[PDB]
């Protein structure tokens, strides 16, 4: 299915993901398209922050559902 | 109470405490 | 453990903590750090207000989070 992500800077990004996709599995794929390394993101979804080890199907994003992606480096 | 609701950041939707003025995510101002 | 604590003036304070220490011993750290007294201080994480008799652990607050300071 496709979902998008949206930036700070207004632009969309578009995924193809599954359901049972993980949240880290998600910032993978925006390395793919955008070159962002995942330990630099984080995902908005509903105002919450996504934690990578659940999947989209675990905070039911489903089809169309946009994102958010904010850059700030993971702590160590 | 004085404060109100939470707020959703304009820049990244994040619910933010009332009592804040830029995002706990992304730092951007509540109000521009 | 080490934890930032921003405050609504944009200072980052860095302090040194255990994930067992409760809200109220934050509060006594950032105090003697600071100077601030307690009950002047409220913490903020992921958007809620923290309280007292809570450990840092019990809101999933580790290594390098950042905590948001407001005073009363
Ligand atoms: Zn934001």
């Amino acid at each position: 299915m496709q979902i998008f992500v949206k930036t700070l800077t207004g632009k969309t990004i578009t995924l193809e993901v599954e359901p049972s996709d993980t949240i880290e599995n998600v910032k993978a794929k925006i390395q793919d398209k955008e070159g962002i390394p995942p330990d630099q993101q984080r995902l908005i979804f509903a105002g919450k922050q996504l934690e990578d080890g659940r999947t989209l199907s675990d905070y039911n994003i489903q089809k169309e559902s946009t994102l958010h992606l904010v850059l700030r480096l993971r702590g160590g | 109470d004085d404060e109100g609701a939470q707020w959703n950041c304009t820049a990244c939707t994040f619910l933010n405490h009332p009592a804040l003025i830029r995002c706990e995510q992304c730092e951007m101002p509540r109000h521009f």
